[PDB]
RNA sequence: AGAAGCUCAGACGAGUAGGCAGGCGUGGAGGUUUGUGACGAAGCCUUGGGCGUGAGCCUGGGUCGAACAGCCUCUAGU
RNA sequence: CUGCCGAAGUUUCCGGAUAGCAGAAACUCAGAUCAGUUUUAUGUGUAAAAUGAGAGUUUCUAGUGGGCCAUUUUUGGUAAGCAGAACUGGCGAUGCGGGAUGAACCGAACGUGAGGUUAAGGUGCCGGAAUGUACGCUC
RNA sequence: UUUCAAUGGCCCGUCUUGAAACACGGACCAAGGAGUCUAGCAUCUAUGCGAGUGUUUGGGUGAUGAAAACCCAUCCGCGAAAUGGUGAAUGCAGGUGGGAACGCCCUGGCGUGCACCAUCGACCGU
RNA sequence: GUACGUGAAAUUGCUGAAAGGGAAGCAUUGGAAAUCAG
């Protein structure tokens, strides 16, 4: 897929982002951000704050500030109570998911904001979603 | 629309008892925020109430832990391990008829 | 880059980019100046001249 | 670089000759046995893609510059910055006032005019 | 800069030197030869010349009408035209593909202009799964520096004389597009050579079609 | 640098069933063009000219006498 | 209206499910595997060098399930035809040069043009091209 | 544009068949004339929200058109729990291998290891 | 000009130009005549 369906101008400002960065980079961090950004809403599950809290503190944990990207929407999780200190960037957050990180943890980052952070994908963790749906 | 079918592409072709279940992770998300701010994690002689009949479910099941602060369940139902978490988490069970 | 493909052999400057070594080749050499042997075994002209 | 077209005739609608019925509109023959869809010999030429003209020249006139429909003299000031390539042509239903007036605009501005002999 | 410029005046001088070296290897193989069928003539010994471990296969059938059991090894040939002529090591696994291929193509012992004319005139280098004409060496260095083949000449001697490297040679030329022979072919060509016709087996009388083919 | 874009290189081109993509035209609607028009809109005619591979489009002249179109979207008794 | 991709032409089980051919989506794979192919080795089959090509799978969704002609083997044959299989071809989806004319014959497979050269077949004239060359046969 | 010369050019559609031919249709022209609307289901894509989601049965409201737009009380639909009454982290919501991606090194090594797939494992499908 | 806005095609008459020895339409390349364009 060369390009995206969605018509949305901001979706489509992000490809032109990471078009560049893809093709003027050596980052494989980068040239799997631009392709899921072009994968369609099926193939783009959402991941909950709590997968996303689980992955990070999980075996060794280790999470320290590593920043956890995923080209989709952090649904949260309502069940987990107590919300742990976390760094995410992503394409969407839902309402209460945003509102809980932001007041007992990090915080939350859109993919632009990322790509001038961490540009080559550096201490970055992408995580995907469950896609048995 | 009729313009943008594939028929105008085509032209010159020929052509039981009511019981909702809850489970106990859910059962503190059921009660609101600000008293969830005020009776979770301290531990005040006076413990909240989770009537969860009025929140349009039947029995209460034990699916999840729940935190240490003791709750007082009211309910129609009950899983027999969830209210054995129920008073080891602290709380009462309250069969309501 | 290479618009148009020019023949070595009808291009003397592109054989000489191609082989710098045309500009030294000495194609004839005169070796036939000495006595020539003539070299055919007698019994090689009888089967040669057999039958 | 000069203007030359691959093809000069246009393309007929097969039988349009016979019939005046069948216009001379171009259709494709979605007849089986069609020996015009076939590629008989004889047989008049079908359009393909293979007699488009060249990029760099397409779309232009035999004088080398391309066809700008104009009504008004606000359209002509937006042909200032191309007037080495695109010559402007004045609607057919602008009327006699306004079309001297284009004519005179085009002129000062340096625009060619396809049919400025007109009304 | 100068660094630059100074590392491909020897690199030319490199290449000169090897073509030198090649050009003296052919007259020495030449006239070494021609010295031992002459002392075998003289004590009436007879010499057989060695097998030609290399060989010229030309296409002389269309794309219509072939079994596919034949057409399956011009695919392996990269025969997929009439008049395309390739390179072949002449040995035992292709002297059996060419007999059953025989009715379809033409073949024989090509000298050295041949070679030399064939990569000039029609030679063209697969880089990157495209045809790029060998226009310059720097071409063929990039694709077969691997190799030591770093010009035309180091390209034509690794085909003339069936080096190590004759595989990744033959394999970096893309197949000749020969054109129809000046004159044409025999009044039947698709007769055996044998017996008359223009087909099959033909030693070094392919050298003779080849010329009228470029 | 209409990145939707610009540029370089190579190869390929029949094509029924089928699959896929981009375009042309029509009636009506929202927006827009400081849009066209009784000094002639639309229509029509013409051995007048131009553009497009093509569906088609623009134009000269004649006739005519009151409305009409380009672009962006919507819609269909297209 | 133009452009691109492009079959099946039939097994295997009960009108069908299946497979096959054609595509799409999503995966892994380039120190890898494939192959209407040939060698080598072991006894036609089995196993491992040549040459070519990047090679794999999973999902799901269209169309196809006929025939004709010919070769070879073979089964009987029979007044003589032929009849029965198998075999891969050719047609079928396909125009073009030649065979005076042509579904099955010889060449050749197709974007729009310029130039050059050929295939099959031809060079007395119709007809583009030697009433050429050499040797015989024939009334 | 008309006309002449040389060369070429079998009538279109439909139907049947392996294929033709047949067999129908066609005097001529203009206008009309055939996959439409809707209910359900399923795929894919887009959009909004996301353990939620869905305003338009209805009520409020709307002075400029008020059949529009706007606002939403209580229910309800699907989803969040399955199994045949009961009703789920034993084990970082479990280990091994492959693996996207990242990091540290001096191609390769080490660490981390999403999705998904084989594996031992559980709990009443999780 | 009530056989009444606009007046298409089929069809018909007249005039001009041209063609025609048992079809015709069409396609390709040019000539001739006419007419345009730059």
């Amino acid at each position: 897929r060369s390009k995206p369906a969605s018509e949305n101008v901001y979706l489509k400002l992000l490809v032109k982002l990471y078009r560049f960065l893809a093709r003027r980079t050596d980052s494989r961090f980068n040239k799997a951000i631009l392709k899921r950004l072009f994968q369609s809403k099926t193939n783009r599950p959402p991941i909950s704050i709590s997968k996303i809290a689980a992955l990070t503190s999980r075996k060794s944990a280790s999470s320290q500030n590593k920043t956890t990207v995923v080209v989709g929407t952090v649904t949260d999780d309502e069940r987990m109570l107590t919300v742990p200190k976390l760094s995410i960037a992503a394409l969407r957050f839902t309402k209460s998911a945003r509102a809980r990180i932001l007041k007992a943890g990090g915080e939350v980052l859109t993919l632009d904001q990322l790509a001038l952070r961490a540009p080559t994908g550096s201490n970055t963790v992408l995580v995907r979603g469950k896609k048995h749906a | 629309p009729t313009h943008v079918s594939k028929t105008r592409k085509l032209r010159g072709h020929v052509s039981p008892l009511w019981r909702p279940t809850v489970n106990l992770d859910r059962l503190w998300t059921l009660l609101p925020n600000e008293a969830r701010d005020k009776y979770l994690g301290k531990n005040t002689e006076v413990a909240p109430v989770i009537n969860v009949l009025q929140s349009g479910y039947g029995k209460v099941l034990g699916k999840g832990r729940l935190p240490e602060t003791p709750v007082i369940v009211q309910t129609r139902y009950v899983s027999r391990r969830a209210e054995e978490k129920i008073k080891q988490a602290g709380g009462v069970v309250e069969l309501i008829a | 880059a290479h618009v148009q493909k020019k023949n070595p052999l009808k291009n003397k400057a592109v054989l000489s980019r191609l082989n710098p070594y045309a500009k030294a080749y000495k194609a004839n050499v005169k070796i036939n100046s000495e006595k020539t042997p003539k070299a055919a075994g007698e019994k090689f002209l009888s089967v040669l001249h057999e039958n | 670089v000069n203007i030359i077209k691959k093809r000069t005739k246009p393309f007929k609608r097969h039988q349009s000759d016979r019939f005046k019925r069948v216009g001379e509109s171009w259709r494709k023959p979605r007849g089986i046995d069609s020996c015009v869809r076939r590629r008989f010999r004889g047989t008049i030429s079908m359009p393909k893609i293979g007699y488009g003209n060249n990029k760099k020249t397409r779309y232009c006139m035999p004088n080398g510059l391309k066809a700008f429909l104009v009504r008004n003299v606000s359209d002509v000031e937006l042909l200032l910055m191309h007037n080495k390539t695109y010559a402007a042509e004045i609607a057919g239903n602008v009327s006699a006032r306004k079309r001297v007036e284009i004519v005179e605009k085009a002129r000062a501005l340096g625009v060619k005019v396809t049919n400025a002999g007109a009304k | 800069a100068a660094e630059k410029k100074s590392a491909r005046q020897k690199k030319r001088e490199l290449i000169a030197k090897r073509a030198e070296a090649y050009e003296a290897e052919y007259r020495a193989a030449e006239r070494e030869q021609i010295e031992l069928a002459r002392k075998a003539r003289a004590e009436g010994n007879y010499f057989v010349p060695h097998e030609p471990k290399l060989i010229f296969v030309v296409r002389i059938r269309g794309i219509n009408n072939i079994p596919p059991k034949a057409r399956k090894i011009m695919q392996l040939l990269r025969l997929l035209q009439i008049n395309n002529g390739i390179f072949v090591k002449f040995n035992k696994a292709i002297k059996e593909m060419l007999q059953v291929v025989e009715p379809y193509v033409t073949y024989g012992i090509p000298n050295h202009k041949t070679v030399r004319e064939l990569i000039y005139k029609r030679g063209f280098g697969k880089v990157n799964k495209q045809r790029i004409p060998l226009s310059d060496n720097a071409i063929i260095e990039a694709a077969l520096g691997k190799y030591s083949i770093l010009s035309v000449e180091d390209l034509i001697h690794e085909i003339y004389t069936v080096g190590p490297n004759f595989k990744q040679a033959a394999n970096f030329l893309w197949p000749f597009k020969l054109s129809s022979p000046l004159g044409g072919w025999r009044e039947r060509k698709f007769k055996h050579f044998i017996e008359g016709g223009d087909a099959g087996k033909r030693d070094e009388h392919i050298n003779g079609l080849v010329q009228k083919m470029l």
